[PDB]
C-alpha cells in the first residue's frame, strides 16, 4: 500500500494516539510495577522495595518468603540470564511474529 | 430484487449484533455469578480496588451493578528492614512486613497502620545471620518464660 | 461544540499540507491555521498548555471550547505528572480508608424483532 | 456485621478494624448509597451504554 | 450493482474482522488488569505454572 489505493478514495485516517504516547503509558505502566506493587492499580500507590516485593509474591503461590533472601543472589543471576535469553532468542528469530 | 438485497442486510446486521449482544450478556453472567454470590480476589473485575460485594438492579434491557470497593486514602512513611537478627538466628514476619518509626520496630499488616509488639507468636527463624541483606539487630521479647517465676 | 454553548464551527482538511491549502481555499480567510499529522485545521486558534480531551482530531490533537468565545486545539494530556521516592529501606503505608461505590452498566437484550417476509416484499398482490 | 466481618478477611485486613469501627463504616456506606441517589438524580447523560 | 455488492462484502468482512480483534482486545485488557496490577491464581492465564 503506497499510493495508488490513496487516490482512489481509500484513506487512512491516523490512529488516535501516537507511538511516543503508548511507550509513556507502557514506561509508567512499569514504573508503577517495579516501585509500588500492585497497590497503583487500586488508587494511591505507596512506595515499596523491589526484593521484598518478590518476598510477597512468593507467598502467593505456596512457597515462604525465606527461599527469596536465601537464594537472592542466584535468583538475581537466574532473573537476568532470562532477560537476555529473551533478548537474544528475539534477536535471532525469523518469525515470532505471525499473530 | 432491490427489497431482497435490503432484506439480507438488515438480517446480517441484526445478526452481528446479536453476537455482540451475546459476548456482553455472557460478561455479565460471569460478573453476577462472581461478585454477587461471592467475593472475586481479581481485580478490576469486581469493581476498582479491593471488593467487597455488589447489588443488582433491573433497567430496561440491561442491568446495573452497584460495585463497593475499599480504597486506602491517606499515607504514611516508615522504616523498613525485610529481617531480623536477635541471637544470632535470623527471623521473618508472620504475617506483616517489619516497619518502625526510628526507635522501636513493629510488625504490620499491610492495608493499615496497626502495630504490634514482636514477639516469638509472630515471628518463624530460618538459619543464622550472616545471609541476606537488611538485618538489623534488634531484640524480641520473650512472652513465656520470664512470667512463671516458680 | 454544543449548539447551546454557541454555533462557532470550524473546519478540518484530511491530509491536505497546509502548505497547499490555497489550492484548497467566511472560513477561507487565514486567520488561524494550524498543521496537524491529520491535515489543516481553520477556525480554531492554537493553545501550548495541556488539557483532556473533549473531541479527538488525529496524531493526539486534542480541541476544545474554553472562554473571548472560540474553539482551541492543543497536545492532548496524557494526566499530571508524579513521581515516587524509591529507596530500599523505606516503606509507605496507608493509615485510613474510604468504603467507595460506583456504577457499571450492562446491555443484556435487544428488542424481540419479528419480519413478515411476503408481506413486506408484495404487500397484497397475488403477482 | 459478621458478613463484613468475614469479608473483610478476603481482602488482607484482620475483622478487628469492622468492629473497632462500625459506626463510621455505617456512616460511610450510607453517605455513600445517598450519594449514589444524587449523582444518578442529577445527570444529563449517564446511561449512553 | 456489482461494484456495489463488493462494497458489501468487503464491509461485512470488515465487520466481522473488527469482532474478532475486539474480543482478542478485551483478552488482553483482563491480561493486563490480572497479571500486571496484581497476581493471578489462575494456570495458564499469567504464563506457564505458578
Ligand atoms: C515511635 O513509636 C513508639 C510507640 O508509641 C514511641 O514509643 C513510646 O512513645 C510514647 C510517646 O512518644 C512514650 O510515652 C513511650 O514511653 C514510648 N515507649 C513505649 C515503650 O511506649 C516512640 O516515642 C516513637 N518514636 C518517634 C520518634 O516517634
Ligand atoms: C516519605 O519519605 C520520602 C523519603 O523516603 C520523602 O521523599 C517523602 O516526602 C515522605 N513523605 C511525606 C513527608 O509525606
Ligand atoms: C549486630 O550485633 C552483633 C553482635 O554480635 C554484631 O556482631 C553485628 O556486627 C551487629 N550488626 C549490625 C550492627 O549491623
Ligand atoms: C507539504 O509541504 C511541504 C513544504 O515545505 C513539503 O516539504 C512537503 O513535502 C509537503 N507534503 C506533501 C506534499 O505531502
Ligand atoms: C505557543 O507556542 C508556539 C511555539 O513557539 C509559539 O510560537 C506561540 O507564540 C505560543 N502561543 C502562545 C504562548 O500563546
Ligand atoms: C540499599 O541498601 C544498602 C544496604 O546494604 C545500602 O548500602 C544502600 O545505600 C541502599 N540504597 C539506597 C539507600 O539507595
Ligand atoms: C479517617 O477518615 C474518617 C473520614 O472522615 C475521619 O472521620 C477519621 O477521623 C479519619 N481518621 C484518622 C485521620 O485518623
Amino acid at each position: 500500500l503506497i499510493c495508488a489505493q490513496k487516490f482512489n478514495g481509500l484513506t487512512v485516517l491516523p490512529p488516535l494516539l501516537t507511538d511516543e504516547m503508548i511507550a509513556q503509558y507502557t514506561s509508567a505502566l512499569l514504573a508503577g510495577t517495579i516501585t509500588s506493587g500492585w497497590t497503583f492499580g487500586a488508587g494511591p500507590a505507596l512506595q515499596i522495595p523491589f526484593p521484598m516485593q518478590m518476598a510477597y509474591r512468593f507467598n502467593g503461590i505456596g512457597v515462604t518468603q525465606n527461599v527469596l533472601y536465601e537464594n537472592q543472589k542466584l535468583i538475581a543471576n537466574q532473573f537476568n540470564s532470562a532477560i537476555g535469553k529473551i533478548q537474544d532468542s528475539l534477536s535471532s528469530t525469523p518469525s515470532a511474529l505471525g499473530k | 430484487t432491490g427489497r431482497l438485497q435490503s432484506l439480507q442486510t438488515y438480517v446480517t446486521q441484526q445478526l452481528i449484533r446479536a453476537a455482540e449482544i451475546r459476548a456482553s450478556a455472557n460478561l455479565a453472567a460471569t460478573k453476577m455469578s462472581e461478585c454477587v454470590l461471592g467475593q472475586s480476589k481479581r481485580v478490576d473485575f469486581c469493581g476498582k480496588g479491593y471488593h467487597l460485594m455488589s447489588f443488582p438492579q433491573s433497567a430496561p434491557h440491561g442491568v446495573v451493578f452497584l460495585h463497593v470497593t475499599y480504597v486506602p486514602a491517606q499515607e504514611k512513611n516508615f522504616t523498613t528492614a525485610p529481617a531480623i537478627c536477635h541471637d544470632g538466628k535470623a527471623h521473618f514476619p508472620r504475617e506483616g512486613v517489619f516497619v518502625s518509626n526510628g526507635t522501636h520496630w513493629f510488625v504490620t499488616q499491610r492495608n493499615f497502620y496497626e502495630p504490634q509488639i514482636i514477639t516469638t507468636d509472630n515471628t518463624f527463624v530460618s538459619g543464622n545471620c550472616d545471609v541476606v541483606i537488611g538485618i538489623v539487630n534488634n531484640t524480641v521479647y520473650d512472652p513465656l518464660q520470664p512470667e512463671l517465676d516458680s | 461544540p454544543g449548539t447551546n454553548t454557541s454555533n462557532q464551527v470550524a473546519v478540518l482538511y484530511q491530509d491536505v499540507n497546509c502548505t497547499e491549502v490555497p489550492v484548497a481555499i467566511v472560513y477561507s480567510t487565514g486567520s488561524n491555521v494550524f498543521q496537524t499529522r491529520a491535515g489543516c485545521l481553520i477556525g480554531a486558534e492554537h493553545v501550548n498548555n495541556s488539557y483532556e480531551c473533549d473531541i479527538p482530531i488525529g496524531a493526539g490533537i486534542c480541541a476544545s471550547y474554553q472562554t473571548s468565545q472560540s474553539i482551541i486545539a492543543y497536545t492532548m494530556s496524557l494526566g499530571a505528572e508524579n513521581s515516587v521516592a524509591y529507596s530500599n529501606n523505606s516503606i509507605a503505608i496507608p493509615t485510613n480508608f474510604t468504603i467507595s461505590v460506583t456504577t457499571e452498566i450492562l446491555p443484556v437484550s435487544m428488542t424481540k424483532t419479528s419480519v413478515d417476509c411476503t408481506m413486506y416484499i408484495c404487500g397484497d398482490s397475488t403477482e
